[PDB]
């Protein structure tokens, strides 16, 4: 359904920045900017997912080794504006710290099929 | 009234056609909620843009939109609907119908899930609950 | 490929300092720098203005008054472009927030008709003083006021006695604001100039149509009043925007009827008769045909020789005679050779 | 005989083992001796139109010949016509270009016996502007084919009744299946308000398209690899 | 001869505005594989205002230039010549460039020096 | 006959209970006909995110491929050794026609017979003439078949129909459709 | 509070929505467009708006840091980013970290510090 | 080859629906094939004889709607059809009446499929047996440095 | 299909230049006596004069062609348009594509020199 | 099954205030057993009874009169969709996520004016030049 970005246990933002999602999404939805952080650990500084131009393959879930983005099986998010349906960083966090219960039980039943 | 009886004009013309005639089926049924599809736009409240829509269409489309009764909405249906969607980098193609008409519930899918499309469906009617058509003209 | 037509350059910068590079072509995926406000923009002629507006990439704001009108804007512009908000005229935290962060600001309120909420006095010149004070209050550059033809204050009619009244106190308050006079507008589905000739059940008035104005195509107001908007020469100036040639209206009632090739109705009853009955239908919800627009029946149009035309601009209207025929298409209805050919076919099967 | 009495089905001894058993094997081998039937039924079909054949090529139980396009006619008659052949139906024909050649496009026609249980493929060549004859004189299954192959490429097909576009716009300009032809196109469509109809325009994107086509290996990914070829058809080794 | 320009359905503008590179591409210093080196890419020159732009709304690169993702490959430097005044377009053409062939010992590395060392080798 | 009717309490739907079951066996067309319904404690018990079987669950894999030790990569790879296309000019049917094959070669004195070769190579003879100034025996051998006929188009797996007719059929007769097996 | 939007005039957001997150007031990255740049480049659209609503969802550079510090007795720490209540392979791709210099050193993964001792 | 394993319990259940589904589609049966109204509404109406049909390029239900026996996964068999057990319903009259009786025989075929390859399904590996074609599982790539290099391969 | 559609003319190439001539010159005839038919087809909303201005530019647009092939390329696809716009195939917005000057000035600024299309970098 | 009796017991056993609530609120007469509330509040129940049919066992009943599908919380939206067996709050402390921070849920606020608005996460590619003059 619609998409999200996990967190490791004790809050960490799980996206390496790996560029995987991106290079085999096959609408070009994904769009990223990398930046090495203060930490010098390397994240996102910017991740976007157009959901206008998603086709929901699952292929940015199966290429991510890290597991940071899943698809979460909510399909009642229907908007009324364009500019809604753009998911920048901030919504698919937010998406990722909400579904997080839900998503426990997707990958408890799934990750040993994948 | 406008909610209890929501008549759609049936457009859908691809993949996401099929999943509108899952809305018709008898597990995730439309007629108990007041839904049927008079497939003649002089009669449809809505249009549902349910699937691409190329350069050879937008006219139609248009065309059929214009057609409607004044009280009029229309809702998109798909990925393919709003922004193009998978041939979004296609020669002929529109990048989704908010180009052609105006849109009011985008239903994001790309075979956009029965669940999905009347939960855009019960969006629309809570639209049409605080249209105030008849407090606007006393000028709120 | 597209072009910006609209602009001089690329480089603008505003009276109020602000820096404005154009991106990229022209066209609807590419942004031009300014934010515009149009008030009315569900009006007749503020369709085609923000239609004209939003084409190249301004981002325009609308402050709309009912939500289910302005839906036919939003195809005009690209995603992010055209941004609708709420106002009611009555709150000015509405009309503060709408001009917040607006580079340019029109404003087309005017009303024709008197309501129980809003007199000529309330929407002509005190509505015009809120969103002037505003605009005074936010430094905006090139505030531009449209206001009716023939607009005076000695005038006997209220609506151009109110119009005269709100042009002098938006030139009291904003000293930079461009005022703009437009004669009657024809179009597409006009107000009450084309498509009342083209369905009136009887098509009654005083005067035996002998009042003088020309009519000018809304485009082509849109067009001047956009070609207004981005160059810094027109402000403080007030300009006459009228057609061609000058016209009455059994002139334009026959050009009608010879396009139509029907008869239109005329009837031509005494004028206190005609008054008493718009005074009479003033009492339904619906827009009916004002009893001060009796009095406009009769003023003609009366052009100011110390003002502006199309010619500073640099643009040509174009006449209503050639563009009767595509604006009344909709009406219109619709030997020997034929039947000496139709003898070859076959009817029967 | 009742249905709350009705036996489980998801507590019963199913089936397992401890270890599977699969051998390798190459599935080209099972192709081999029907490839050596192939090879020496297209000798044949070679001497016997020596005048139309320029070659043939066999890759793996897929046999192609290789026709002048001023040629096309009389060898589709006889994959028609002869009794040992009867490549009645159709299936699908089309073109590719390779830019790099002189002559740009090469149209392949592809037939069934349903007889024989067999396919064949035909190529022949065609430049941009030079055309390549009809076969739908032959096969009333054909034009439209032929047409989609007209509107994608511009490969003519003279003798064609209603050849025009089709699957494309109307007032199109352009063949959009040409390495040339960009993949976003020229053209795009609104809905200008003012003239209250829809407008081509120049092409404009709000995301720009990445091809991830730069960035392929630079390590040359498979080798050359063996041959099916039967010892019977390559030249002997003198001595 | 033959001028193709006008039955491809290509725009005028294409032809006369724009200028276009056939080239070899480099091998690349990072890796030290060569199979992207033998094709001769066809490829546009950029447009000054058309090329990519930031977007208010996000940050994407929106485009007005279309043919930048266009990109052909030929087996020859002739039919990429033939092909490109073929449908009237003014091209440049760029010469490769081989390294240049030194014969290389390894017995090189250690042999007598019978003034200054003036280099001390490590492996 | 093996696949007929069955009856309606092997086939996993909710049925019907007690006189109602005796009201519809006479008010009906077949009584061993289902409602449709699946049973709710056997159809999806327990739901899939909640399995026994997902906690147990190991990467399959055959015996010759997981192999740790015995089996070298280059050895069952097959992507690599594929074939290629076997591309014949109409001169190098000349040489198969003239030379010989390595099957059968034609071929005497070797270090002439490369000479022998290379006008062919280069377009000495012509195909027509290479049919022409063949033998007989070598026309009806390799051209053609060995009875002299043409050779039929080739097919990989003959198929060999078997209509089946009677009660075994999947239409009675007088239907216009036929089971063709 | 009250940040320019390029003409002089000054708009007005709540201090608690001028954060990052409510872990961190700064940027944690030299391109990161710290949120008073984000109001002032488009206010055109967060007007008529909550910015309650909006999702601000806990910056991870400060959940990390007030994590405690493993110690490691050996040479190579080695690390998942696995639970072992969840049946599968979860977390990141092993890797093994030399604890050799002064200080803890990072898994740049999971950002958990590990320090020989 | 094939995405991923199918889930636990799923081959307990195609059964279940299948018990019923061939009763399912019976009933549909009913009020079409001997309908008068449908047969007269369908009778000589599309027909297309054995020589125009091929000559049209046409296939499949359509050309063995008019007599000719050909179909692919008998003729030139492929993902194992050929150790699948079944028959095929090809019509005499080239009408829409037989391209409908057909299809409403090529269900219970398929439902025939269905039952023997739930009873005759075998163990072991669903993809193909090697990481440079598709990619290795996630318990793998995580632990092997060569499986992580497939991975990051495959996708890029 | 075994009939065509109505106006339809089975493809066929010339080798004289004169045959040529004589077809594109019916081809001018078959556009002109159809032009009061597509006026009234596409309600447009000028005079049937400037579409046949319009057919005679088109014309005026591939006069001095040399090579017969792209001659004949040429008339082949001026049929297919011809059959397309009578039939009423094309819309009133497709044939509107053959007029993009006349219906409306695009707006103020055009840029001839090179001062005014320096300013906005050739826009 | 659609049978009166069915609709009768269940009204019986439901009792006439909640009756009429559910009747407002679905077409249906569902008696339950209380598995759960949410966090949002919502009161979740499921079926023993033997004429139900598949996917008619579990079910909702919401709190406002505006009602929406987006207004049940993540972890209970997956078990009334019969993807789990056990709800959230029969599960074990082993399949709760361990978080360091606190939970929120926003439902869906399309059209109300807590829509989500979309921003650069980043600031503009290339920066320009602050003025400084020099007196020469
Ligand atoms: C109940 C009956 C209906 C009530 C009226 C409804 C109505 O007026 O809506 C009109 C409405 C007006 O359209 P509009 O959009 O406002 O356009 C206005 C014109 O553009 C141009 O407008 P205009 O400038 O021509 O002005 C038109 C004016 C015309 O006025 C005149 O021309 C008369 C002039 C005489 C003046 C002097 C009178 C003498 C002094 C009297 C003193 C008092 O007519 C009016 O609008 C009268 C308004 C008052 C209506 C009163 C309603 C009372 C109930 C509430 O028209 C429609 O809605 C058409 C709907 C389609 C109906 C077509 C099928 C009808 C066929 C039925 C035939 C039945 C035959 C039975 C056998
Ligand atoms: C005449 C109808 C005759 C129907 C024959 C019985 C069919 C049946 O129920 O078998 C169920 C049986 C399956 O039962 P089940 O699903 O296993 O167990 C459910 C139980 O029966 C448990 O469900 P139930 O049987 O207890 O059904 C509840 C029923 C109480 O139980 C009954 O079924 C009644 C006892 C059956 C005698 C029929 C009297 C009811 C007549 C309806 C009019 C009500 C007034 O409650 C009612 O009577 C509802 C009436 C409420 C008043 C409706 C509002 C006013 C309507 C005014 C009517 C006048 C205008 C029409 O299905 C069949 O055997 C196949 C039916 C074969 C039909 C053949 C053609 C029948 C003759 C033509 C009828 C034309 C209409
Ligand atoms: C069942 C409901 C039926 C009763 C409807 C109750 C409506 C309450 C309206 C309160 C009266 C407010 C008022 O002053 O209305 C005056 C109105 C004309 O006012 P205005 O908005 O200016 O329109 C002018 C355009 N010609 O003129 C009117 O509103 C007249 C409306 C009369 C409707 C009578 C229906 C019986
Ligand atoms: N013949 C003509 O058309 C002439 C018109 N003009 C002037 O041009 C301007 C627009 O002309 P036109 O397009 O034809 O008519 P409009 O329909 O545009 O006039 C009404 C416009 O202003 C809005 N409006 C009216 N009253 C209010 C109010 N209290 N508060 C907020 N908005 C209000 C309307 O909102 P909403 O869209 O909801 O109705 C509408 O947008 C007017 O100022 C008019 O005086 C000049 C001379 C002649
Ligand atoms: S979400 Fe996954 S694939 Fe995407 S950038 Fe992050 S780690 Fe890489
Ligand atoms: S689901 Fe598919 S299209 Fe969507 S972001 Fe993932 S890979 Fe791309
Ligand atoms: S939105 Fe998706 S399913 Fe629908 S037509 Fe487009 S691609 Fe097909
Ligand atoms: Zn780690």
């Amino acid at each position: 359904g619609e998409h999200a970005l996990r967190r490791y246990p004790s809050g960490e933002e799980r996206c390496i920045a790996c560029k995987l999602c991106e290079a085999i999404c096959p609408a070009l939805a994904i769009t990223i900017d990398a930046e090495e952080r203060i930490d010098g650990s390397r994240r996102t500084t910017k991740y976007d997912i157009d959901m206008t131009k998603c086709i929901y393959c699952g292929y940015c879930q199966e290429s991510c080794p890290v597991d940071a983005i899943v698809e979460t099986p909510n399909v009642e998010y229907a908007t009324e504006t364009r500019e809604e349906l753009l998911y920048n960083k901030e919504k698919l966090l937010a998406n990722g710290d909400k579904w997080e219960l839900e998503l426990q039980y997707a990958l408890d039943a799934d990750a040993p099929y994948r | 009234a406008r909610q209890g009886s929501f008549w759609p004009v049936t457009f859908g013309l691809a993949c996401c056609a099929v999943e509108m005639m899952h809305v018709s089926a008898p597990r995730y049924d439309q007629d108990r909620l007041g839904i049927i599809f008079r497939a003649s736009p002089r009669q449809s409240d809505i249009m549902i843009v349910a699937g691409t829509l190329t350069n050879k269409m937008a006219p139609v489309l248009r065309q059929v939109y214009d057609q409607m009764p004044e009280p009029r909405w229309v809702i998109s249906m798909g990925s393919c609907a709003n922004g193009g969607g998978y041939y979004h980098f296609s020669y002929s193609v529109v990048r989704g119908c908010d180009r052609i008409v105006p849109v009011d519930v985008y239903v994001p899918g790309c075979p956009p899930t029965s669940e999905a499309l009347m939960y855009g469906v019960f969006q629309l009617q809570r639209k049409m609950r605080n249209t105030k058509i008849t407090r606007m003209w006393y000028r709120k | 490929m597209n072009s910006f037509e609209n602009l001089a350059q690329d480089v603008n910068i505003t009276r109020s300092g602000k820096t404005l590079i154009a991106k990229g072509t022209g066209g609807r995926s590419s942004r031009t720098g300014y934010t515009a406000t149009v008030f009315g923009a569900n009006g007749f002629l503020g369709s085609y203005l923000t239609a004209k507006l939003a084409k190249h990439g301004t981002t325009v704001v609308v402050p709309y008054r009912e939500e289910m009108a302005k839906r036919h804007l939003k195809v005009t512009g690209d995603l992010g472009v055209v941004n609708f908000l709420e106002m009611d005229l009555r709150n000015l935290e509405s009309i503060d927030e709408a001009v917040r962060h607006s580079d340019i600001v029109v404003n087309l309120i005017g009303r024709e008709y008197e309501t129980k909420n809003f007199n000529y006095y309330d929407v002509h010149v005190e509505g015009a003083r809120r969103i002037a004070e505003a605009v005074k209050k936010h430094n905006i550059a090139r505030y531009i006021h449209v206001s009716a033809f023939n607009a005076e204050i000695d005038s006997p009619s209220e609506f151009n006695h109110t119009k005269g009244l709100g042009e002098q106190v938006t030139k009291d308050i904003v000293p930079w604001a461009t005022i703009v006079r437009p004669a009657p507008m024809f179009g597409r589905e006009d107000k009450w100039f084309l498509d009342r000739m083209a369905r009136s059940p009887c098509l009654v008035s005083a005067n035996k149509f002998q009042e003088t104005s020309n009519p000018v195509h809304v485009i082509d107001v849109a067009a001047a009043l956009e070609r207004i908007c981005f160059d810094d020469s027109t402000v403080a100036q007030t300009f006459e925007l009228y057609g061609p040639q000058k016209f009455t209206q059994k002139q334009i009632i026959d050009m009608v009827s010879e396009t139509l090739r029907k008869e239109v109705r005329h009837i031509e009853l005494p004028k206190a008769l005609y008054q008493a009955y718009t005074k009479a239908t003033q009492a339904i919800w619906w827009p009916t045909y004002s009893p001060d627009q009796v009095e406009r029946q009769f003023l003609s149009q009366k052009i100011d020789p110390s003002a502006k035309t199309f010619n500073d601009l640099d643009l040509t209207p174009m006449e209503l005679p050639d563009l009767m025929f595509k604006l009344i298409r909709p009406y219109r209805v619709n030997v020997s050779q034929l039947e000496n050919k139709e003898k070859t076919f076959v009817h029967i099967l | 005989p009742s249905w709350e009495n009705i036996k489980d089905i998801r507590l019963d001894p199913k089936v397992h083992v401890d270890e599977v058993y699969e051998p390798i094997v190459n599935p080209a081998d099972r192709y081999l001796q029907h490839v050596s039937d192939l090879h020496q039924y297209a000798k044949y079909i070679m001497a016997a139109l020596p005048k139309y054949i320029q070659g043939f090529s066999v890759w793996k139980d897929e046999l192609t010949l290789h026709v002048a396009p001023s040629a096309v006619i009389p060898v589709t008659t006889f994959l028609r016509d002869n009794t040992s052949t009867q490549y009645k139906s159709i299936i699908d024909i089309t073109a590719v270009d390779y830019p790099s050649r002189e002559n740009r496009f090469e149209v392949v026609y592809n037939f069934l016996s349903v007889r024989h249980n067999s396919r064949i493929r035909l190529k022949t060549y065609a430049t941009e502007v030079t055309p390549v004859p009809s076969i739908t004189c032959l096969y009333e299954g054909a034009n439209w084919f032929e047409r989609e192959a007209y509107d994608m490429y511009g490969v003519f097909f003279e003798g064609h009744p209603d050849l025009r576009r089709i699957m494309t716009d109307y007032g199109f300009e352009g063949h959009p299946l040409r390495k040339d032809f960009p993949l976003t196109g020229y053209t795009e469509v609104r809905w200008d308000e003012e003239k209250r109809r829809v407008v081509y325009e120049p092409l404009e994107l709000t995301q720009a398209f990445r091809n991830f086509s730069a960035g392929s290996t630079a390590w040359e990914p498979v080798g050359p690899g063996r041959d099916d070829r039967p010892d019977s058809f390559k030249l002997p080794t003198p001595k | 001869v033959p001028a193709h320009e006008i039955v491809s359905g290509a725009p005028a503008e294409l032809s006369r505005n724009r200028v276009v590179r056939i080239y070899q591409q480099a091998k690349p210093a990072t890796q030290s594989g060569e199979y992207g080196t033998f094709a001769w890419r066809l490829d546009w020159d950029i447009v000054d205002v058309a090329n990519r732009w930031e977007n208010d709304l996000i940050g994407w690169q929106s485009s007005g230039d279309y043919m930048q993702a266009t990109q052909m490959k030929f087996t020859s430097k002739e039919s990429a010549i033939k092909f490109a005044n073929k449908q009237g377009w003014d091209f440049y053409i760029q010469e490769p460039h081989h390294r240049k062939f030194r014969v290389k010992q390894y017995a090189n590395n250690f042999v007598h020096s019978y003034g200054k060392l003036k280099h001390i080798r490590t492996k | 006959l093996p696949g007929g009717p069955v009856p309606v309490f092997k086939k996993y739907t909710v049925g019907s209970k007690g006189i109602w079951e005796k009201l519809r066996v006479l008010l009906a067309i077949a009584p061993n006909r289902s409602t449709g319904n699946p049973i709710v404690p056997l159809y999806r018990v327990p739901t899939p995110g909640s399995r026994p079987e997902a906690n147990v669950y190991q990467d399959p894999s055959s015996y010759p491929t997981n192999d740790i030790a015995e089996n070298p990569y280059w050895k069952r790879d097959h992507r690599r050794a594929y074939p290629q296309t076997a591309f014949f000019d109409q001169k190098t049917v000349t040489g198969l026609l003239e030379l010989g094959s390595e099957a059968t070669p034609r071929i005497a004195d070797g270090e002439a017979g490369t000479k022998a070769l290379a006008n062919i190579a280069n377009g000495g003879v012509s195909f027509t003439q290479a049919l022409g100034k063949s033998s007989k025996d070598v026309i009806y051998g390799e051209v053609l078949t060995v009875n002299g006929l043409p050779p039929v188009a080739p097919t990989l797996a003959p198929k060999q129909w078997k209509i089946i007719e009677g009660e075994a059929a999947i239409y009675p007769k007088g239907y216009p459709c036929r089971t063709f097996h | 509070k009250s940040i320019i939007s390029y003409n002089g005039n000054t708009i007005e957001i709540p201090e608690e929505y001028t954060k990052q997150a409510p872990n961190r007031d700064s940027t944690w990255a030299p391109a990161q467009a710290s949120k008073t740049e984000i109001y002032k480049n488009n206010m055109v659209r967060f007007e008529q708006k909550d910015l309650s609503k909006q999702p601000m969802p806990y910056a991870g550079i400060e959940l990390i840091a007030q994590q405690p510090v493993r110690f490691v007795h050996g040479n190579t720490a080695v690390c998942d980013g696995a639970n072992h209540n969840g049946p599968g392979a979860q977390g990141h791709p092993k890797i093994f970290i030399n604890v050799d210099a002064p200080g803890s050193h990072a898994c740049q993964y999971c950002g958990t510090r590990y320090e020989k001792e | 080859g094939v995405s991923q394993d199918l889930p636990a319990g799923l081959l307990d259940d195609i059964y279940m629906w299948a018990t019923q589904f061939g009763d399912r589609l019976d009933e549909i049966e009913e009020l079409l094939t001997d309908n008068r109204i449908w047969k007269l509404r369908t009778v000589n109406i599309g027909t297309v004889t054995a020589q125009d049909a091929l000559n049209l390029g046409l296939s499949g239900p359509m050309l063995r709607g008019s007599g000719i026996p050909f179909d692919i996964r008998k003729n030139a068999p492929y993902d194992a059809y050929d150790k699948v057990d079944f028959d095929v319903p090809v019509g005499m009259n080239g009408d829409c009446y037989d391209r409908y009786l057909i299809r409403m025989a090529e269900f219970r075929q398929s439902l025939r499929i269905i039952e023997q390859c739930c009873n005759d399904m075998p163990a072991g590996a669903v993809k193909v047996e090697d990481f440079k074609i598709n990619s290795p599982p996630r318990n793998l790539m995580k632990e092997d440095m060569e499986a992580l290099i497939h991975h990051f391969l495959l996708y890029t | 299909a075994i009939i065509a559609t109505a106006f339809a003319e089975t493809v066929k190439f010339s080798g004289s230049k004169q045959e040529l001539q004589k077809r594109t010159l019916a081809l001018y005839r078959q556009f002109l006596r159809g032009a009061p038919t597509f006026a009234d087809l596409y309600e447009v909303q000028f005079s049937i004069p400037t579409i046949r201005t319009k057919i005679r530019q088109e014309f005026e647009r591939h006069r001095f062609v040399d090579d017969l092939s792209i001659q004949n390329v040429l008339y082949a696809k001026g049929h297919m348009e011809y059959q397309e716009c009578i039939n009423f195939w094309k819309q009133q917005a497709q044939f509107l594509k053959y007029f993009p000057e006349e219906d409306d000035i695009q707006g103020r600024h055009q840029p001839s020199n090179f001062v005014d299309k320096f300013l906005k970098n050739r826009a | 099954s659609s049978s009166l009796y069915r609709v009768l017991r269940n009204a019986w056993e439901v009792g006439p205030r909640s009756y009429w609530k559910q009747l407002n609120s679905i077409g249906d007469t569902k008696s339950g057993r209380l598995v759960g509330t949410d966090i949002y509040g919502n009161k979740f129940y499921e079926t023993d009874h033997q004429d139900e049919i598949h996917l008619r066992t579990r079910y909702v009943e919401y709190k406002e009169k505006d009602y929406d599908m987006s207004q049940v919380e993540p972890g209970w939206h997956f078990w009334l969709g019969y993807g789990v067996d056990t709800a959230p709050c029969n599960t074990p402390k082993e399949k709760l996520p361990i978080r360091a921070y606190p939970y929120k849920f926003q439902p869906n606020y399309t059209g109300t004016p807590g829509a989500f608005v979309t921003y650069n996460t980043l600031k503009p590619k290339i920066s320009a030049w602050e003025p400084v003059t020099k007196q020469r």
